[PDB]
């Protein structure tokens, strides 16, 4: 590995110029021979250490001139030119004069401002040459910050809004410290990579990214692959795919090599992705492109191109159905055969196409998929239940299905195998099975969804609760109350009561949840009240700051149905209570009190407000000194109300 | 169900041993009102009642756990701390509305909190 | 002892084994498994700083001598409460000079 | 009848298990549990390097009775051919691995132990047998049979 | 039981211009063989220099030990060494003769 | 009369002010016994071993004949729990018997025996403790008397078994100066 | 490799033990090693997985024909916390440079 | 050197740690404490800086403590002087320990 | 058929008790006999003679060095290779587990101010 | 004092609390690759 | 950085979100709200459905123009959805 | 090749309980209060809920 030996030519490879090499005799030569066989001789032998008392000229740098912001202990290796004094006698001092960078990374927000305008206005003059010399190894620090990475990304997007035909040939030196940033688990670094790739892409020369980021395609590693595919994919944003296609059509058709055709697959589909609607026109050329990889012998090429198809369809919607047209009938023989990721990856595919297809082909087609979605709900692989899980959306959202059928087949597998505590702890299968669920309502109606679901409302963990709440509210939110009957009613009301009273995070789901069902039962919901406001008052004291904001919000989104159906003892208990609590020094719990009154207010009118106006106005005035926000938020609106 | 409390070992030995009619003096709340309210050891009382009335050996399960769980002589029930008395209330709340839903074949998950409150503090 | 006979044991000691003498001890043998205990061993003449802090800040400290990251805490009065309730006739008694049946709570068990 | 089935089973170690678990090759003789450091147990000992503990090899080639070296055991250590083995040897009778010499606790006392080595090993002119640890006392000399070196271990005192 | 980032070699600094590398040679020499050294002999440069082990542990014993070590009157400047950075001032090259021995004596 | 005691004597330093505050009161005599068996528990019991409550109950006892043969009798109530009790509490028991028996409210012990017959590993560590207490006080010296005048059997024997347990299990405990005539015994 | 980002949305939540996913079963013991090395047989693994509990018996997948392992392994202990020990702590593991996968 | 650096700017933490709205120069101390936080390495390089160079200090403020019978004096200087020092006296007394400099007698020791 | 098919069953049997956790059922066993404690000990304090040996007191296992502590505290088996393969989340999870119980103490100590 | 010294970063929790690795070991071979 | 798309107007309706809810577009203005916003379903599609003009949040609302821009005419170019000048997501 | 070192040293459960440093309690300031270790009662101290239900750990522990 790294530890291989070395040669002489090998050796000069990696220090930078102007240093010897030296002997100091033959004889301490022959000691470092020697020290091999004695790091086992001589560490086995005498030795040892000691020290006298005795009376005691400390030379030493920091970076001197007359400011000069703090160089971290490893970044002398970087900056350490700049450290010696020697000073005013070419080049060398303009990578002298460049460590205004170091003025970039660390110092004064002043000096990072002054200082990235200074080297902006100074790129016609430097050249990219001596910056990137001198910016690349720093880009490439192990020890790199967050902030100082966006930085440096800062700097090279903002000199190269300038430089343009100077970069040609550093567009690869650039990339390679550029790709990893495509590939990150921070977003907006992943929108500034995008953007600074394209900028360099348009920046050079379509020949200039081609002919430079070849090599890169039949490397071994499949790192530098994929997050070349990506990028690939940017730069084809950047000068369009009618240009860039005849490259990747001659990719694709590649004969040398399996990884090569894997990668350009890779970029279709990347391509895919950033485009998205867009890729619409080119569609045609791209599937023509594409299709020979179903077929190959190797299986990588089959799995990813028919994912790239997904990718497709899935920003081709609906339109162009022909256009995918002659991929279907090995795709669906596939189907039949196929174990593993493969098998999965087909049903990504033909699941992002069956909405695009016509009901009555895709009635016979669906209808033949049916069988292996329901069979492969039990598969352990994550990935599998996440394809057929959107599969499943929609199939089984296709207008052309009948309900009875789903009701039968598929809801007492699907709320078996999916619904499980796996599953709603991730993020993704979290959304994606809300999604599904609800669609599913979309269909089938609504009290069996519900009515299957309410139960779990009284679950231990919360995150379950969670999802299922967010459900029963988008389903609510959808079809509306009106199908659901009474008994089920009830467990809804005391479902979401119990949930509600515990909750461990403060977050809106529990709260519009409980919102939108209230208001979707509209009256229906009147014998509930008193538990209800028994709860928000018993709950509106508990223990301060976690739930009285969050009992306060409930008023507040249930004052309408707390007014309609004309409970006006209610009026008069939140009245006086909540005016009570004005008085409260948690800044984050009396925003909330004030915009419960807020929201009563627009309910009751002037003339009936149970705390009289005179009351209620000069008791708010004094509180406008309350600095923090939330307060000053809900009390400004309220003067705002009633002052109107 | 204050007619299970003569369930108890010591209550029918001492009347079936009995040889006169005689009036006896007990504390069924032993010296639980040194740390709680006088009402809340009256529910933990109704729960060890009727929990010895539906269960009966089952619900002593849960009151002697551990064979280093002891009970003073001066008293009726063993000692046990508040994390062990919030543990052991949830088992006997769990021993009357399981044997309850099992009998009524109703999935006591399904029953509300008036329905169970009801159903562990008398009839509904 | 008990390292020696871990030693021999070679399997290390537990909680339970050192159940017995947790709070016990002049430098109060639990902080040894205080967390930062590293940086800690790291510090010399704390005490002596404590006798000098009189002069760099104005307010008086009592409990200049020790400090309870070295030397841990040397008493606990958490029976002194409990006992102090005990004397003045329990909860219920000291309770019936207060307002607390003005509050309506069920109970006060949940006093907070 | 002769072979049921033409697989079976093992219930065996395998190779990358002993492989990755030693490696320089892959060893034999772990440390066990006892091993440390001679001069961390004269620390304890609270002995500075005056009257601290610390054994001095000593060398005599067979033929001719002194020093090549002198080798302190202070800083276990493998012996064996010569790259693998720590304590390499030019003998060309030892096997590649040849034998160790392991300093345990039962007090910090010396020992060797043979490997096995397919000649063996010759202690005061009489040899062990493998695979069990053999304490040495001072003045101990090693080299089975007539072997081209001796050897000699010394405490540090005088 | 190491942190990727060290490296066989190490930037060594707070060096005398007067200095001899064979105090050097005798003074780094104790962790292992050298594999070379280099020091700087231009304007800038002078003060610095570059070891080079034959194994990295070496290096890591060194940088453990030698950490803030003393010569004359100065605490030298111990950093494991970076890579990459300025290279390409040479090639690639030349592999064509060694893999065709290899090919060659070994056949394979 | 239970709650009375434990309040009397949380209240009192001293050791002195809590038997004047308990006299004083003139509970009940009968009960003389629980009583001491609740200053007994009440210490004992109570965390770690503190040298008032052991001080109270010997008092007690000298100030009524009837007290002294209370506690005599409380320590053979022990038999039954030797075994039972938690290995702390047996940490504030030995020495709290032992400064009783240094003090002399000896020969009580007698009812003790060595065997691996029936003895408590509790009760091991019980008399162990009791003995590496009450030596620390008499000095081992002043013990080789109260030994050698005492008639200890059930402890001090037949059973040259009995005499490996006995003579080797005060090497454990260490003491082992007081062992010696058995060791003869044994040759 | 997705498992120990799900451990670690269930310890930062502070999801506190019942609600735990390994509650999803209850009733199994048998694993499932994936990702496993082709040198490996019966008693090894059985030697490693013997660590968190005591292994009643494993089939581990080996092709029929050529007889060599598929590279996975089913395998059943004598205990199920030894299981919910075993997916939540020796999973992502390396053996001779490949790094292993289990679940249930 | 952080091991260092942190105890002593714990230390002068410890003094605010009630922290009233203090006034306009311990604002400046807790920020600039906190500061050190943030970047160490800065400073611990400043520090040895001023240590390796200036002999000129700002003014100190002096006030009494009154214990009502001897007064007590109280010295105030500038935070940065502060932590300078701070990291001095832990320093010193960690090497002092270390080399055995100060024989047993001398206790108000850090042991007892 | 009879046996043949018994075979297949009596293995629906000897597979099925050993799916779940061998391990477990003995536990679940354990309570079985507890309820036999319950029909002669209704109601059971102190001295009763269970208690008394109770606290008359205070197939190959594994035997080299020690194994690490286990939330749920099992010793390895038999022929155990003898070595630690883990991903280090027991500890750390044992670890802040404990971390936690410090956090809720020093949080208290803020409420008295 | 030699059994407590047995017994013998913040600034790395306070540092690292500032930025992160964030990294698994499939990308880490970054810091492999030399330039151009 | 930040930049329209300009892709040719269609009749899909703007949504903006809770923040940029007041503001006509080109002005930054919140006065006399008149005539409504088109943008193509290029830009604005699927994750984009309801999705706010500017920042990426749900669209609460729609986005009015003002009179200003109205008499300039500008509200006739290509559609104003901004994008950033990395991808829109 | 088993994981070995010298002696025995300590086990996890407990090596890292209490904070650290931290440093004692303030330069000794009346305002503080901190008398007690330990709150009162277990009202707040016994759990976060005192009441949940559910026959889910019924149901599935019955059989
Ligand atoms: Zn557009
Ligand atoms: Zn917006
Ligand atoms: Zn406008």
């Amino acid at each position: 590995e790294r530890n291989r030996p070395l040669s002489d030519e090998e050796l000069d490879a990696m220090f930078p110029e102007g240093y010897k090499v030296l002997p100091p005799p033959a004889g301490y030569v022959p000691i470092r021979t020697p020290a091999r066989k004695l790091t086992a001789t001589p560490t086995p032998l005498g030795g040892m250490t000691g020290f006298h008392m005795q009376t005691e000229m400390k030379s030493v740098n920091d970076q001197p001139s007359g400011n000069l912001p703090f160089l971290k202990p490893d970044d002398i290796q970087y900056f350490d030119k700049l450290l010696v004094d020697v000073d005013e006698s070419e080049e060398q001092k303009e990578r002298k004069i460049m460590k205004l960078l170091l003025k970039i990374k660390n110092g004064t927000p002043p000096m990072r401002k002054a200082a990235l305008r200074q080297i902006t206005d100074k790129a016609r003059e430097f050249g990219a040459g001596p910056l990137f010399n001198q910016i690349l190894p720093l880009l490439m620090s192990p020890t790199l910050e967050d902030q100082e990475r966006h930085l440096l990304v800062k700097v090279i997007d903002r000199i190269l809004y300038k430089l343009d035909d100077l970069v040609r040939p550093y567009v690869h030196k650039i990339l390679v410290v550029i790709e990893p940033l495509l590939i990150d688990e921070d977003y907006y670094a992943r929108v500034e990579g995008r953007e600074i790739i394209s900028n360099l892409a348009k920046a050079a020369g379509l020949a200039t990214m081609i002919s430079t980021m070849r090599p890169d395609i039949d490397n071994m590693d499949e790192y530098v692959r994929n997050t070349t595919a990506r990028a690939f994919a940017v730069v084809a944003s950047a000068l369009g795919i009618p240009s860039l296609l005849p490259f990747l059509k001659a990719v694709c058709k590649s004969k040398k090599s399996w990884q090569a055709r894997h990668t350009g697959i890779k970029i279709v589909q990347q391509i895919a992705i950033l485009m998205g609607c867009a890729i619409l026109p080119h569609l045609r050329s791209l599937v023509e492109i594409i299709e020979h990889g179903l077929v190959d012998e190797q299986q990588k090429v089959r799995t990813i191109s028919a994912l790239a198809i997904a990718a497709l369809a899935e920003a081709a919607t609906p339109y162009g159905i022909e256009s995918f047209d002659s991929v279907l009938k090995p795709l669906w023989k596939g189907i039949r055969q196929h174990r593993g990721k493969g098998l999965a990856a087909f049903l990504k595919a033909i699941g992002y196409l069956i909405p695009l297809m016509d009901a009555e082909y895709a009635n016979y087609y669906t209808r033949e998929v049916m069988l292996i979605l329901i069979r492969e709900f039990q598969s352990p692989d994550e990935e599998m239940k996440k394809i057929v899980l959107k599969v499943v959306k929609q199939c089984c959202g296709t207008d052309g299905v009948e309900a009875n059928y789903i009701k039968t087949e598929i809801l007492p597998p699907f709320f078996k195998h999916f619904w499980q505590h796996r599953m709603a702890l991730d993020r993704r299968n979290y959304r994606q099975l809300v999604d599904t669920t609800v669609e599913l309502a979309n269909k089938v109606g609504a009290a069996e969804i519900i009515s299957r679901i309410v139960d779990d409302l009284k679950d231990e963990a919360e995150q379950y609760r969670k999802m299922v709440m967010e459900t029963i509210e988008k389903i609510m939110g959808n079809l509306g109350a009106a199908d659901i009957d009474h008994k089920l009613e009830e467990q809804l009301i005391d479902g979401i009561l119990y949930a509600f009273q515990e909750q461990t995070t403060e977050d809106s789901v529990m709260l519009n949840g409980f919102g939108t069902v209230v208001n979707a039962l509209g009256k229906r919901v009147k014998p509930y009240l008193p538990q209800i406001c028994g709860t928000v008052l018993w709950r509106l004291n508990n223990k301060s700051a976690k739930v009285r904001q969050q009992a306060a919000d409930l008023i507040s989104r249930t004052a309408v149905v707390m007014k309609t159906c004309q409970e006006e003892k209610l009026m008069g208990h939140l009245g006086v209570v909540l005016y009570e609590y004005l008085g409260e020094e948690y800044p984050e719990v009396l925003g909330s009190i004030l915009g419960a009154l807020k929201a009563i207010v627009n309910v009751i009118g002037m003339h009936k407000m149970t705390p009289p106006i005179k009351d209620l106005l000069p008791r708010l005035t004094p509180i406008l000194k309350n600095r923090h926000e939330k307060v000053q938020e809900n009390c400004i609106d309220l003067v705002g109300r009633i002052a109107d | 169900p204050f007619q299970a409390c003569l369930k108890v070992e010591k209550f029918g030995d001492l009347i079936l041993k009995a040889t006169e009619p005689q009036m006896v003096l007990f504390n069924l709340y032993d010296d639980w009102l040194k740390t709680i309210s006088s009402y809340t050891a009256f529910s933990r009382l109704i729960l060890i009642l009727r929990a010895l009335h539906v269960n009966n050996d089952r619900a002593k399960v849960i009151l002697k756990p551990d064979k280093t769980t002891i009970t003073e002589p001066h008293h009726i029930w063993p000692t046990l701390t508040d994390e062990e008395w919030i543990k052991v209330e949830v088992q006997l709340k769990d021993l009357i509305l399981a044997d309850y839903g099992k009998k009524n074949n109703v999935n006591v998950a399904s029953l509300t909190q008036s329905e169970i409150r009801d159903i562990i503090l008398g009839m509904e | 002892l008990k390292r020696q006979e871990a030693i021999a044991q070679n399997r290390r000691l537990t909680l339970e084994d050192l159940e017995d003498s947790w709070d016990r001890g002049i430098p109060r043998i639990n902080t040894l498994f205080q967390k930062d205990r590293h940086t800690l061993a790291y510090d010399k003449g704390w005490r002596v700083r404590t006798d000098f802090k009189q002069y760099q800040v104005l307010k008086q400290n009592p409990f200049w001598w020790t400090h309870q990251r070295h030397d841990g805490k040397l008493w606990n009065l958490n029976n002194y409460r409990t006992d102090m309730i005990q004397a003045l006739g329990g909860v219920e008694g000291i309770l019936e000079h207060t307002l607390f049946k003005g509050t309506y709570f069920p109970t006060w068990e949940g006093l907070f | 009848n002769l072979q049921a089935q033409e697989e079976e089973r093992e219930f065996y170690n395998a190779r990358r298990r002993e492989h990755r678990q030693r490696n320089d090759p892959g060893g034999n003789n772990k440390e066990k549990e006892v091993p440390a450091k001679e001069k961390p147990s004269f620390e304890l000992s609270g002995a500075l390097l005056e009257d601290t503990n610390t054994f001095r090899g000593v060398v005599i080639k067979y033929s001719e009775p002194k020093r090549w070296r002198l080798y302190p055991f202070k800083n276990a250590y493998l012996l064996g051919r010569h790259p693998i083995d720590h304590p390499s040897c030019s003998k060309q009778h030892a096997v590649f691995q040849y034998r160790l010499v392991e300093y345990t606790r039962a007090r910090v006392k010396p020992y060797i132990i043979d490997l096995g080595s397919g000649n063996g090993t010759f202690l005061n002119n009489k040899r062990i047998e493998p695979q069990r640890y053999y304490e040495l006392k001072e003045k101990d000399v090693l080299k089975e049979i007539d072997d081209e070196d001796e050897e000699e271990e010394e405490e540090v005192s005088d | 039981r190491l942190p990727p980032e060290v490296n066989r070699i190490l930037y060594i600094r707070n060096l005398p211009y007067k200095i001899t590398a064979e105090e050097m040679y005798d003074i780094f020499g104790k962790y292992g063989p050298i594999r070379q050294i280099r020091v700087g002999n231009t304007p800038e440069t002078r003060g610095t220099a570059y070891v080079v082990y034959e194994d990295i542990f070496d290096a890591k014993n060194a940088c453990d030990h030698l950490s803030g070590f003393n010569v004359c009157n100065r605490y030298l400047v111990v950093l494991y060494y970076n890579a990459n950075r300025a290279f390409q001032k040479m090639d690639t090259k030349k592999k064509e003769e060694q893999l065709k021995l290899l090919k060659e004596k070994y056949g394979i | 009369f239970r709650r009375t005691i434990y309040l009397a004597i949380q209240s009192s330093l001293d050791f002195e002010e809590c038997a004047h505050k308990l006299l004083k009161m003139e509970f009940p005599e009968s009960q003389t016994k629980e009583l001491c068996n609740m200053i007994l528990d009440c210490c004992a019991q109570q965390r770690t071993y503190e040298k008032f409550f052991g001080l109270l109950a010997g008092r007690f006892c000298m100030l009524k004949k009837e007290y002294m043969e209370s506690f005599e009798g409380i320590f053979k109530e022990q038999y039954d729990t030797i075994h039972r009790l938690e290995t702390n509490k047996l940490r504030n028991v030995a020495k709290m018997f032992a400064h009783l028996l240094y003090t002399d409210s000896w020969s009580v012990l007698e009812c003790i025996k060595l065997s691996e017959e029936t003895t408590t590993s509790s009760s091991r560590i019980f008399v162990k403790i009791f003995f590496q207490e009450l030596c620390e006080y008499m000095g081992l010296p002043k013990l080789n008397a109260r030994l050698k005048d005492e008639t200890l059997q059930p402890f001090f024997e037949d059973n040259p078994r009995n005499t490996r347990f006995a003579i080797n299990f005060f090497t454990s405990i260490g003491l082992g100066g007081l062992t010696d005539e058995l060791r003869e015994h044994l040759k | 490799k997705l498992i120990n980002e799900l451990n670690e949305r269930e310890v930062q939540l502070g999801v506190a033990d019942k609600v735990s996913w390994h509650s999803e079963y209850k009733d199994s013991a048998w694993i499932f090693l994936g990702g496993l090395p082709y040198e490996l047989t019966e008693g090894d693994i059985i030697c490693v997985f013997s660590q968190y509990g005591e292994i009643v018996n494993i089939n581990l997948v080996r092709d029929k024909k050529t007889g060599k392992s598929k590279g996975f392994c089913f395998l059943c202990y004598e205990d199920q916390r030894s299981t919910i020990l075993a997916v939540d702590n020796f999973n992502g593991i390396k053996i001779k440079g490949r790094t292993i996968r289990v679940d249930h | 050197d952080t091991k260092l650096l942190i105890l002593a700017l714990e230390r002068l933490k410890e003094a605010y740690s009630v922290k009233s709205r203090l006034n306009q120069s311990q604002r400046e101390e807790l920020g600039l404490i906190e500061q050190a936080y943030d970047n160490p390495h800065e400073a611990l390089s400043r520090i040895k800086r001023h240590l390796l160079t200036q002999r000129a200090f700002k003014e100190v403020g002096i006030e009494f403590m009154d214990l009502y019978s001897h007064l007590v004096p109280v010295y105030d200087v500038e935070p940065l002087e502060k932590i300078t020092d701070a990291y001095l006296d832990q320093y010193l007394w960690y090497e002092a320990d270390k080399r055995r400099l100060f024989p047993p007698w001398i206790k108000p020791a850090d042991t007892e | 058929q009879r046996r043949k098919a018994e075979k297949d069953s009596e293995r629906d049997e000897l597979y099925a008790q050993w799916g779940k956790g061998l391990a477990q059922s003995r536990q679940q066993q354990q309570n079985v006999e507890d309820a036999m404690k319950e029909m002669q000990k209704p109601l059971a304090r102190y001295i009763d003679d269970e208690d008394l040996d109770r606290m008359l007191r205070e197939r190959p296992r594994y035997s080299g060095p020690a194994p690490p502590p286990n939330r749920f505290n099992i010793w390895p088996g038999y022929r155990w290779d003898g070595v630690d393969r883990s991903n280090g989340f027991e500890q750390k999870r044992f670890a802040r587990l404990a971390s936690k119980k410090a956090v809720e103490e020093l949080a208290y100590k803020w409420s008295v101010e | 004092p030699g059994y407590h010294a047995p017994v013998a970063d913040p600034f790395a929790e306070h540092r690292p609390p500032k930025i992160a690795d964030r990294e698994d070991e499939y990308k880490k071979h970054r810091r492999t690759m030399i330039i151009s | 950085d930040l930049i329209f798309c300009r892709k040719q107007a269609g009749v899909a309706i703007g949504r903006l979100c809770e923040k940029c809810d007041g503001k006509c577009v080109i002005c930054d203005s919140y006065v006399r709200p008149c005539t409504l916003v088109r943008i193509c379903d290029e830009c604005n599609y699927g994750s984009y459905q309801g999705r706010c003009v500017i920042c990426g949040g749900p669209g609460v609302s729609d986005a009015y123009y003002c009179k200003e821009c109205t008499i300039q005419e500008k509200d006739r170019d290509g559609c104003p959805k901004i994008v950033n000048l990395g991808s829109s997501k | 090749n088993p994981r070995t070192s010298n002696e025995v040293q300590y086990d996890q459960r407990l090596f890292n309980q209490s904070k650290g440093m931290d440093s004692g309690f303030a330069g000794g300031e009346d305002e503080i209060y901190n008398v007690y270790d330990q709150a009162w009662r277990g009202g707040k101290d016994m759990a976060q809920s005192i009441y949940r239900p559910s026959k889910n750990l019924d149901k599935d522990m019955y059989g």
